[PDB]
């Protein structure tokens, strides 16, 4: 409701349809599988757009407002959607901000999990795949981004991690907070996941823009050609 | 069997292996459902299976499960059985066990408490005895407390006199003098350890009997007072003063001993009071002065070969007498049925002192039913597992033919077709006792493994004929394994071109001489030049059966290749031994002269855990300087209580042991030097 | 070697206590032919067992967990291992056998600073690639996303299989059963036979792919 998009507001963060209109073309975005009910919404916002006048398909995770776990009908949407870049040939960008989910748990979480995962390896090679990580990010959806060609993240405020610090501390036995477990700099410095760290959703986004502007999109299509000076 | 006849509907088994699959068979075949007991560990058993019901009883080891006094009864209270069968072993002599059962209304199928109470203690059973006038060893009527009355006695009746303490469950205190001297500082001894031990000093010293032999009399008693004596039954072959072969008419014994002895024995049951089924053990020597030993008074465990001498079940024949109905035979009706003959298969290594056990899962297990002559009591199948709660044992094999040497070759075939492979068992040494001259012939004594096998049990020593059937045997398998590695599937791309090679020289390393082999193959008929030697083994070679048949010569062989290696080395068991070879090629040797061997350090100063178990002894200390021969640890396992000695002189680098502590096998205890 | 043998000694090789383990090699040798198993890095994380062997004499590819080391947890060195194996038994059409049970991914900093997801992530993209046929048992457990990866159905797992103790979970088999995750429950006794079987289905299995160069698998 408004009152969970004033708190995500207060964090610093965007809700998903405003990230996504950042990120797209204006009056550009098309929402697709509108009404499913995982409650409507679904918790992830899925469509396609234009970035510059190119084609894309995005999704976008919406778990900190109206989400409760992994359902299958979040997946479906997810794998709909990465089916339909395949058949076009356009590529995806996927903003990750599961920072919900239960207790982490979900038995059709894990199975929608797998369908994503063998959409990724099917599309690797074929289209570019992009994930920008901008809320935390923990259990097995932390393996998805890693299949995709490039994983950009956000300061402070989004996280990468299979296991907790609670699990470390009650299996290892030692003290590490969320940022040093998997933090953007401890995932650009010291990891090898990320590839670039930014500075706040905003400039996530215009620099997600202007990277895209280099890719073609597909492996059918030559390197693009802009106009040079 | 008589399903008409009433009996019991409801019994609970409280033991545990073979004997209560046995007793379950038993019931079954006459009609009765069986409840079963377990713990946790034995979950899994034959035997829980095999009953109708089960009713587990609590933690692993066996003291808080099959000994537990309040678990057993609430068992009892809960399933409402009508019978208890406590086999043999466990609550056979449980006397409270006998007077807490009483106090209910749950019937007990075995010996009576006053009975068990009576011959219980050795000094009560001697006066019994004597006043049985059944004859007895000969030897003190008291007990001895210094070393005066000990050398008086052993003066005036014989200088090799055992100096032999009262309980000795295990076996305590149950050392021997020789002579005057012995019979003083040993005396000091012995009476040392059994102070430490047990401390009650009631001394039984007693003439030795040399060379005897260890036979059993079954006596079948019931409350109506007739007892019945059937046959007899030869256990001398014995390791570690426990049975291990046991032929039933036993071939030392005559005709008018038989039936001297079969009166005795049923006089002392009359004696007794005896109301079920024993065995009472004779001591009989070269002298034919036959001395009660002592008559247990549970089942006990070599009674199938007995059962199959005589044709008769004694299970159900003890079940009816605790049902009530009295005996239903005649000395008349008792009589011989050609021969049989039992080994223990057991868990045990039989390489290190005549048997040391060892623990495993079986992750193979096939028994000879299919062939002639051959009965397998076992309380195991694939998957079982073998633990340190229990007894280490394997199965049991009883072959019968009509006559001894029938029953004998039955059991060599037996023991080569019995697969067992997850554990180490000891089927090589049944194999040589049933196979060795002494005991072919006859002459036995409870000595027999002492003096056979002075220094232990090294294996079955190959003859020369043997030696190269085995070679001829090895080269033609290693041949064969090659020649189905040649054929492959059509490729219609790149065809596959055949080697044609027509001889094959090899090299093959058995023990410590090397042999050049010439095979040869056709068809199904392999020929093979050993060091000039010709021989034709032939075979259907089925490489994936454990069990392999040759016709080496005519000379059928059944061979089991227990392991092989892509360097040639190949474990093959032959006549019941593992023997291993290294086969290479003739070039392959050549060029293997050629490798440098690699050194082991091998210079001892070191002491392995051989029992998986609990260390429950140390005697030993980081810095101690031991000898040959000395005690190191003892090391409680299997149910067995078992000491091992370093061997050699070494100082004491380090101790990795404590007394009472759970080490496994492989574990280093104690460093040396 | 009769395609059709059972394997009796199979049916209490798992411990009722998921915390007591056991050994997943002596599964791996009662089910193959002849009880011959060539295995590859038998000494290098040892979580993890991968080898050649032979079903009705056609060459297989073994992929299993081992619960004796490490209690079966997958890491970066099994990751690796793992995904090489079946990446090169999917490049020579050989067919992938796999036994399932695994709780998860081994926890802590050093795992995850020396970058445990892309690592994972290996073994995932391994399994999922493949074409050639692939059959699953599971065992005993499939705690956390490592069940997805051992190509639980969703990577193209042809046949998948549980044993009556596997406990296929997230944090029994019915609730894998009823949503599909398994085609059967199979007597461990029977899983030779069974396999096998399988084989001589899916060796005519076919799968077409979307063009492309080549895949960027996350090394
Ligand atoms: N007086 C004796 N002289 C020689 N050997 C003896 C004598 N008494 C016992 N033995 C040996 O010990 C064996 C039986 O020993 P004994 O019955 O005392 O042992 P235990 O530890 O009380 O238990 P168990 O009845 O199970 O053997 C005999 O078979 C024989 O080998
Ligand atoms: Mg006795």
């Amino acid at each position: 409701g408004q009152r969970r998009i004033d708190a995500q507001h207060k964090r610093g963060k965007l809700t998903a349809r405003e990230r996504i209109s950042l990120l797209l073309d204006p009056g550009s975005f098309v929402e697709s599988d509108m009404f499913v009910e995982h409650f409507p919404g679904d918790s992830v916002v899925t469509g396609r757009g234009r970035i510059n006048g190119r084609l894309v398909y995005v999704f976008s995770q919406d778990f900190t407002v109206f989400g409760r776990s992994l359902s299958g009908a979040h997946a479906q949407k997810i794998c709909k959607i990465m089916d339909q870049a395949i058949t076009v040939g356009a590529p995806v960008i996927g903003l990750n901000d599961s920072g919900g989910a239960r207790i982490q748990e979900g038995v059709e979480s894990l199975a929608g999990y797998a369908d994503i995962f063998l959409r990724n390896v099917t599309a690797s090679g074929v289209i570019p795949q992009i994930s920008l990580i901008m809320g935390p990010c923990a259990g097995g959806a932390v393996y998805s981004p890693a299949l995709t060609d490039f994983t950009f993240m956000v300061k402070d405020t989004s996280y990468l991690f299979i296991t907790g610090p609670d699990v470390v501390k009650s299996v290892t036995n030692e003290d590490v907070t969320q940022e040093e477990l998997g933090g953007a700099k401890t995932h650009t410095t010291m990891s090898g996941v990320a590839h670039r760290a930014f500075e706040n959703d905003v400039d996530a986004l215009c620099n997600l823009r202007d990277f895209f502007n280099y890719l073609p999109l597909s492996s059918q299509d030559p390197a693009p050609v802009r106009e040079c000076h | 069997y008589d399903p008409n006849e009433k009996t019991f509907d409801k019994i609970l088994v409280a033991n545990r292996g073979e004997i209560a699959c046995r007793v379950i068979r038993t019931c079954k075949k006459m009609g009765i459902k069986t409840v079963a007991i377990h713990s946790d560990v034995d979950a899994s058993s034959v035997h829980v299976k095999m009953a109708d019901e089960a009713v587990c009883v609590g933690p692993a080891p066996t003291s808080k499960s099959y000994l537990n006094m309040d678990a057993i009864m609430e068992a009892i209270k809960k399933t409402r059985a009508q019978a208890v069968h406590p086999g043999y072993g466990f609550l056979s002599e449980n006397k409270e066990f006998a007077r807490c059962l009483a106090a209910e209304d749950v019937v007990f199928i075995g010996p009576d408490t006053h009975a068990i109470q009576a011959m219980g203690d050795k000094i009560e059973s001697k006066l019994l005895a004597k006043k049985a006038e059944v004859n007895t060893i000969p030897g003190f009527d008291g007990v001895v407390k210094d070393a005066e009355e000990a050398v008086r006695i052993a003066r005036e009746i014989g200088y090799p006199v055992m100096i032999k303490a009262s309980a000795g469950g295990g076996g305590k205190g149950m050392r021997i003098a020789w002579d005057d001297e012995e019979t003083r500082d040993g005396f000091r001894l012995s009476s040392q350890e059994a102070a430490s031990s047990f401390g009650d000093d009631r001394l039984l010293i007693e003439k030795f009997i040399d060379n005897p032999r260890h036979i059993e009399i079954q006596v079948l008693g019931d409350k109506h007072g007739n007892a019945l004596w059937l046959n007899e039954r030869e256990c001398s072959i014995q390791r570690r003063n426990q049975k291990v072969v046991e032929e039933a008419p036993s071939i030392f014994l005559d005709a008018e001993t038989r039936r001297a002895m079969g009166e005795q024995a049923v006089a002392l049951a009359r004696a007794v009071k005896y109301s079920s089924a024993g065995t009472v053990e004779f001591l009989v020597d070269s002298k034919k002065n036959f001395y009660f030993l002592e008559m247990n008074t549970r089942l006990q465990v070599e009674h199938p070969v007995t059962e199959c001498i005589t044709g008769l079940d004694l299970v159900q024949e003890m079940i009816r007498v605790a049902k009530g109905y009295p005996l239903r035979h005649k000395q008349a009706d008792i009589r011989i049925n050609g021969w049989a003959v039992e080994c223990r298969v057991y868990a045990e290594d039989p390489y290190k002192s005549f048997g040391l056990p060892s623990i495993g899962r079986l992750s193979q297990y096939q028994e000879p039913l299919h062939l002639p002559g051959v009965r397998v009591d076992s309380g195991i199948q694939p998957g079982s597992d073998i633990s340190i709660y229990y007894d280490p044992m394997i199965s049991k094999l009883i072959t019968y033919g009509s006559d001894r040497t029938e029953a004998l070759k039955r059991m060599a075939d037996a023991l080569d077709n019995y697969v067992i492979r997850g554990v180490t068992h000891n089927i090589a040494l049944l194999r040589e006792v049933i196979i060795n001259s002494r005991f072919v012939k006859g002459d036995i004594s409870t000595k027999f493994l002492s003096d056979v096998y002075p220094d232990g049990f090294k294996g079955h020593m190959l003859t020369k004929s043997e030696k190269n059937q085995l070679l001829a045997i090895a080269s033609s398998l290693f041949v064969a394994f090659q020649l189905r590695a040649q054929h492959f599937q059509e490729n219609s791309r790149m065809p596959v071109i055949k080697p044609d090679i027509a001889n094959w020289e090899l090299s093959v390393k058995l023990h410590d001489k090397v042999h050049t082999v010439v095979a040869s193959n056709n068809g199904s008929v392999f020929s093979v030049e050993v060091d000039g030697s010709k021989l034709n083994v032939t075979s259907t070679w089925n490489l994936a059966s454990p069990l392999l048949s040759v016709s080496v010569d005519g000379t059928q062989r059944t061979v089991q290749c227990l392991s092989r290696e892509a360097g040639g080395n190949m474990s093959i068991q032959f006549l019941g031994t593992v023997y291993k070879v290294n086969i290479l090629t003739r070039l392959a040797a050549e060029l293997n002269k050629f490798m440098l061997e690699k050194v082991t350090e091998d210079t001892s100063s070191v002491l392995r855990s051989p029992m998986p178990g609990v260390v429950v002894a140390v005697s030993v200390k980081p810095g101690d300087a031991v000898a040959e021969g000395q005690e190191i640890c003892v090391i409680e396992a299997m149910k067995m209580q078992n000491s091992m000695t370093a061997g050699k002189t070494g100082t004491v680098k380090s101790v990795h042991c404590q007394a009472g502590d759970t080490v496994g096998e492989g574990d280093l205890l104690v460093e040396l030097e | 070697d009769p395609s059709d043998r059972l394997v009796p000694e199979l049916d209490t090789i798992v411990p009722l206590e998921s915390t007591k383990a056991y050994n997943m090699v002596d599964i791996i040798h009662s089910v193959v032919d002849e009880r011959e198993f060539f295995e590859i890095m038998p000494n290098y994380a040892k979580n993890i067992i991968v080898g050649f062997a032979r079903m009705n004499g056609r060459t297989v590819g073994i992929v299993g967990n081992q619960p004796k080391v490490a209690s079966g947890c997958l890491d970066i060195n099994s990751s690796v291992k793992g995904a090489r194996f079946v990446r090169f038994c999917d490049a020579f059409n050989i067919p992938l056998i796999t036994f399932v049970d695994v709780p998860g991914f081994l926890p802590g900093t050093a795992q995850e600073y020396g970058g445990i997801i892309r690592h994972g992530a290996k073994l995932l993209y391994a399994f999922a690639e493949a074409t050639v046929p692939k059959v699953t048992v599971i065992t005993r457990k499939a705690y956390g996303g490592a069940y997805d990866v051992m190509s639980s159905k969703h990577l193209c797992g042809d046949t998948n299989y549980a044993w009556p103790t596997a406990e296929i979970a997230v944090m029994n088999p019915f609730p894998a059963a009823v949503r599909g995750f398994v085609d059967d429950i199979i007597q461990p006794s029977s899983t030779r036979a069974r396999i096998c079987c399988d084989l001589d289905v899916l060796a005519s299995k076919k799968v077409q792919r979307p063009w492309r160069k080549h895949a960027n698998i996350p090394l």
